[PDB]
């Protein structure tokens, strides 16, 4: 009693897209939304194993800081492009691509060098534009794998276009705390999680992968209906035969249906007249009821 | 503010009882608008005393005889601005006070809401509106010398 | 005084009067209910 | 008048423009008759008597039921002196626990009012033609002009503005400075990880 | 004075330190002062504040609900509240405040049946404090009537 | 000045009572009339004959008045 | 739930007769045996009236041919 | 105590009389929750007199805003007292100081 | 590998005092350290069980708003003084203590009767004071384990039994600090200590294993969904 704790039980997910999802949790033990909230958010944000480019050359490009002769965007904005580009690595954890491509057009990721390991989750992934006929486009790009988010400015040959390193799958992560009752507990949280991923893997898998880290992390530690008198049969009653062959004929078997029977409907009634309707009413109000009582679903699945 | 509560009081007393009650009295009077200027200063602009009203006759070009916002028009933003192009500096508009409405005012010499942004409907008591919208900020004057 | 004096009688046409009397005020949503029985009047 | 109660105001932070925060011992008693009709319309109890019994108690269904008969069902908020028509407001109630009545932050100007000391007093509307008005014209979701000059009374003052302030703000030699972001989940990112300012 | 006295309790000048979230554990941006201040307790207790009521005792006069905590009292609708439900246009709301919620006796119970049986609606009436006036101003030796 | 309160009675009780109970308008009228003839402990002064007759209406056997008493009967109090 | 009317509010055209149309509405739903017209989601009878009116299925001139409608069968099926 | 004062708190704590003050000088000689004996110096005893001063504390009694009015003792068994010293303190009051 | 964590052991348990411990975990990843940190802080300081005096009697008295003759402290005074009291039980979930005491001198804990299961942990602990040489006193408490705060408010009794409120929470303040950890080839890794001050009635290890536990079950959550 004293080291038993609450569990959630009513677990929604709502899948707004293929990459973006809403998580919620309830009940929970006052305080332990904020922690786990946290802990999650920590783990999915700091330390995801992932894959990610690293660094590019172009052949053209000498410095960061230079126009490339026929391309639309920046130099830049082709790094911009490049980070935004999330792939799939079975194999191993290092590898390198080639792009190379002539003609007029928007250059994508679906221009890539096929590759047994690597995989690319959007072709459709709009890398840069090719306006003149005759220009090309000729670029080497690496890709490893490693953990959370390493800007460039911290490993700051010739040529070598540094770019950030977005190994998490995941692009956002929030969340929320809200009060939630049970019928006697009023002092209880209620977590929702709203998360958003690059497209490599599912929502509620990063969030199980976090989950089974944050679990792992702690191996060395952790020890092994409505009243009675309705149901009642109308048998109950000590009616008269007369009264009881017209309940039956009026197809009335329990207390409820009688009682929300009005008294202008057992009138109308054939072989019922207003003698036995009057008994009925004694007798009902001999146990405090009466023939004007409203039910909104009266049959209890019985 | 004791002072203040009985002069609201008062506002209210006065015009409990006006309604508007038509949506337009026919009438062509009107009070003319000008900007409010003291001395070498201008404390007011056109804009913010026509803004939301309706004209009492047809606002001509200065220099030419050209109808540039006709009668019966509802000055928004759009017509301030078009006011303000051609620098106008008077301007002819109706009000509560030149209305021929019997029992009460209509709803082309009241105007804009001024809560909504539509012109104001029939069966609103502005005048409890107005007096509690005068003695409001009553307590923010002051009544020492 | 002066109404008792000069026999006077009272309309019940203003917001007030109605309030008075517990009755809905020629304004708003009553607005309606009080054209409707000037019509039937 | 019946039906209408008052008690302390305090400031609840996280509540929607449209809602207020009513203590559950009040409301119990505010919605007295809503909550006999309720218990006899389901065979709870069977007698006016038996309700009335049931209500004395306090039993663990009679909450249900308020919280079922104030779903939807705004209350008129009003704090003295009333000097305009923005001194009573429409809110939806949410049952809390205690003994003061929450009030939305942004709704503080209209009343004039502050949290050291102020009461406020809770009407309940009875007919329909009430609850609609309520809903339709007293509500505060549709008060957000001003009738005597039209200018807005829903502005943020004090803690958003000093932390939009706040946040919205350059410094000259900041931490992560002079770097390429691919939006603002990004930077979001990048602020949450402590690796940019 | 104060600044030396700090530094004889090894404790910085300035009497800011720097605070973490409880529920986050990460640091505040910037220095907080923090120290000890003399707090009281004043004699307005919410215990002594709450009240509400559904229906209770009246007047015998004016037939109205009584005021104040002691008894099952009522809060007072007046004349400003009155002009801002004027100024709504909430005819409905203004018109059950003034006789089914106050001095109309077959109204308040007409309007408490109707809501026991899921009904909501009312039958208006008139107030009994202006009958009251009518029989005091008759008193008085002043002929006022309704009439048609 | 004084107005006084207004304070509750057992008939008072037992109206409000009959008011929000599912009866007929012949059943209301019934019950008015029982209601009416109850003393200060609780007890029917009168005889249902009686209570018949102040009813008026010559359509109305004793049956229905004994079924409006034992429906009164188990108001609150009991008995 | 509801936040906001602004959209009833356009189709009506004004907020006082909005409040008639949608208390006429309701009450036929509550007093009477009438059902929504649109897919009720644990609402009150004031919210689904609203919720009418903004899917524009209700307004005043709908609600007098509905009326003349029903009057017209009643007094044809009486025979 | 308020911990950061002005001096006046116990002005205020002994010119009211809501504090037990010893009217002669003497030892303790009886503590209690309740009453406080106080044996008198025989340098300020009168003649043919025992000299006891007796202190009946107020326990638990009603103010006129329905508060409580309480005296705890804050002298021990034995120790001596002077003339003009706090016996007991009162409501709000913290060895002869004032503490709200 | 990258996929491959270190994982962190219990390596130092230095007891300052009685009542004040620290606790070394090593070695933890980037990050690791403040994430372990703040959940065990707040574990630690919100869900921790303990044995709490709940009830007491008392022969000579009724009620808290009295005084009994012969002791220099109020029944209210003497109760705050028992609400304070550290006891650690052994083989129950209840028990009854009794005091018994008579003549001139300091009440304190030691003078409970001494049972098996039970443990004073200080012995010092003043209760009251006996002013009269022919004065006594003997009561009854009642100590029982939970968690939390629990006031006699929200939980018929005969006259004489006064209720107390109950904190069962055991660990008084907790701190946690990270420092760069000393591993055999690496220097990325990191050291969490943890200053744990309580009243002496819990072990630091068998504290740290229950919180450790209770947030790997309520996690334990998250990895099905
Ligand atoms: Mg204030
Ligand atoms: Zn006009």
């Amino acid at each position: 009693s004293v080291t038993e704790f609450l569990k959630p039980r009513l677990v929604d997910i709502e899948q707004v897209s293929s990459t973006h999802a809403k998580v919620t949790l309830e009940p929970l033990e006052r305080g332990f939304g904020h922690t786990l909230g946290n802990a999650l958010r920590r783990i999915l944000l700091s330390s995801m194993p992932g894959c990610a480019v690293t660094e590019v050359e172009i052949d053209g490009v000498l410095h960061e800081y230079s126009t490339k002769e026929g391309v639309q965007e920046d130099i830049l904005e082709i790094l911009l492009n490049l980070k935004g580009l999330a792939v799939r690595v079975q194999g191993k954890d290092e590898v390198i691509l080639t792009l190379n491509k002539s003609g007029i057009g928007p250059v994508t990721a679906a221009d890539i060098t096929h590759d047994g390991d690597v995989e690319i989750v959007k072709p459709q992934h709009v890398i840069c534009h090719l306006t003149d006929e005759n220009a090309s486009i000729s670029m080497r790009i690496k890709v490893q794998r490693g953990r959370g988010y390493v800007p460039a400015s911290t490993r700051i040959p010739i040529g070598r276009l540094l770019v950030d390193a977005c190994y998490s799958p995941v692009e956002r992560i929030a969340y929320n705390v809200e009060a939630a009752r049970v019928e006697q507990r009023t002092d209880l949280d209620k977590l929702v999680i709203e998360m958003e991923t690059n497209g490599t893997i599912d929502p509620e898998e990063a969030i199980r992968r976090a989950a089974t880290i944050l679990a792992e992390q702690l191996e060395a530690f952790v020890d092994l209906e409505f009243d009675p008198i309705l149901l009642r049969p109308v048998d109950d009653l000590e009616l008269t035969v007369r009264s009881a062959n017209c309940l039956k004929a009026e197809a009335i078997h329990y207390i409820g249906d009688l009682v929300q029977r009005t008294e202008v409907e057992l009138l109308k009634t054939p072989n019922l007249g207003k003698k036995s309707l009057t008994e009925i009413k004694d007798v009902l109000a001999s146990r405090g009821l009466s023939l004007g009582m409203r039910l909104e679903n009266w049959p209890p699945a019985s | 503010t004791a002072n203040s509560g009985y002069l609201t009081r008062r506002l209210v007393d006065v015009a409990q009882d006006l309604v508007v009650t038509e949506d337009d009295c026919g009438t062509h009077e009107g009070i003319m608008m000008t900007p409010v200027i003291e001395g070498g200063d201008v404390k007011e602009p056109l804009r913010d005393r026509v803004l939301g009203r309706v004209t009492a006759e047809d606002v001509l070009k200065p220099g030419t005889a050209d109808i540039l916002v006709p009668r019966n028009t509802l000055l928004h933003e759009q017509w301030c601005d078009l006011l303000e192009e051609n620098s106008v500096d008077a301007v002819k508009v109706r009000s509560v006070v030149s209305c021929d409405t019997d029992f009460g005012v209509c709803a082309h010499c009241y105007g804009r809401d001024l809560a909504r942004g539509h012109i104001i409907n029939k069966g609103e008591a502005i005048g409890v509106i107005a007096a509690q919208s005068i003695g409001e900020p009553g307590t923010q004057l002051t009544m020492r010398t | 005084t002066e109404a008792a004096v000069a026999g006077k009688r009272d309309e019940l046409r203003g917001l007030k009067e109605n309030v008075i009397v517990g009755r809905l005020i020629p304004a708003g949503t009553g607005y309606a209910y009080h054209q409707d029985r000037m019509r039937r009047r | 008048v019946d039906y209408s109660g008052r008690s302390v105001i305090t400031v609840g932070p996280y509540l929607r423009l449209h809602q207020c925060g009513l203590p559950k011992k009040m409301a119990l008693e505010l919605f007295k008759p809503f909550i006999y009709g309720k218990l006899e319309l389901r065979g709870l109890a069977t007698t006016i008597k038996a309700a009335k019994k049931m209500v004395e108690r306090e039993e663990a269904v009679v909450w249900d039921i308020l919280d079922e008969v104030i779903r939807e069902h705004p209350v008129l908020l009003n704090r003295a002196p009333t000097l305009h028509r923005l001194g009573i407001q429409a809110f939806e109630p949410v049952l809390i626990e205690g003994k003061a009545i929450q009030l939305h932050p942004l709704v503080c100007a209209a009343y004039n009012a502050d949290f050291d000391g102020d009461q406020m007093a809770v009407h309940v509307p009875l007919t329909l033609e009430a609850q609609l008005e309520a809903r339709a014209l007293m509500m505060s979701t549709n008060n957000i002009l001003s009738p005597a000059n039209g200018e807005p009374i829903i502005v943020p003052s004090q803690d958003v503005v000093l932390g939009l302030y706040y946040m919205t703000r350059d410094c000259v030699n900041a931490k992560g400075e002079g770097m390429v972001l691919t939006g603002p989940k990004e930077a979001e990112r990048l602020y949450r990880s402590g690796l940019a300012s | 004075e104060i600044k030396e006295l700090l530094k004889l309790g090894d404790l910085p000048t300035s009497g800011q330190i720097r605070l973490y979230d409880g529920r986050t554990g990460e640091q505040f941006e910037r220095p907080v002062t923090v120290g000890y201040m003399y707090m009281l307790k004043l004699n307005h207790l919410v215990d002594d504040k709450m009240h509400a009521r559904s229906t209770g005792s009246y007047s015998l006069v004016t037939q109205q609900p009584l005021g104040g905590k002691a008894q099952f009292g009522g809060q007072r609708f007046g004349e400003m509240e009155v002009w801002a439900l004027e100024a709504y246009g909430a005819a409905y709301t203004l018109q059950e405040m003034l006789t089914v919620k106050s001095d109309d006796v077959n109204g308040r119970t007409k309007m408490y049946k109707n809501i026991v049986d899921g009904n909501h609606q009312m039958e208006p009436g008139m107030p009994e404090s202006f009958n009251v006036l009518l029989k005091e101003i008759r008193s008085l030796g002043i002929n006022i009537e309704l009439e048609d | 000045v004084y107005q006084g309160e207004t304070t509750q009675t057992l008939q008072d009780y037992l109206m409000w009572q009959v008011e929000l109970t599912p009866f007929s308008d012949t059943d209301r009228a019934i019950a008015t009339s029982i209601v009416d003839a109850v003393d200060e402990t609780g007890y029917l002064t009168v005889p249902l004959e009686d209570i018949l007759e102040s009813i008026g209406d010559e359509e109305i056997d004793i049956d229905e008045v004994e079924a409006v008493l034992k429906r009164i009967q188990r108001f609150d109090p009991v008995g | 739930a509801r936040v906001t009317v602004q959209d009833a509010v356009e189709k009506i055209g004004n907020r006082f007769d909005l409040v008639l149309v949608a208390a006429r509405r309701a009450r036929q739903m509550q007093v009477g045996g009438k059902d929504p017209l649109v897919p009720e989601e644990n609402d009150k009878t004031t919210v689904i009236a609203l919720r009418e009116i903004e899917e524009g299925l209700i307004n005043n001139q709908i609600l007098d041919v509905r009326e003349r409608q029903e009057q017209q069968e009643q007094e044809a099926a009486e025979l | 105590k308020p911990l950061v004062g002005t001096g006046m708190e116990r002005a205020v704590a002994v010119d009211s009389g809501v504090t037990a003050v010893a009217k002669r000088g003497g030892v303790v000689q009886y503590v209690d929750a309740s009453r406080i004996v106080i044996k008198v110096n025989e340098d300020e005893m009168y003649p043919g007199e025992a000299g006891i001063d007796i202190y009946n504390l107020t326990k638990y009694t009603r103010s006129n805003q329905n508060t409580c009015i309480n005296q705890m003792p804050c002298v021990s068994l034995g120790e001596p007292v002077e003339r003009g010293d706090v016996l007991a303190d009162g409501p709000s009051t913290d060895l002869g100081e004032l503490a709200l």
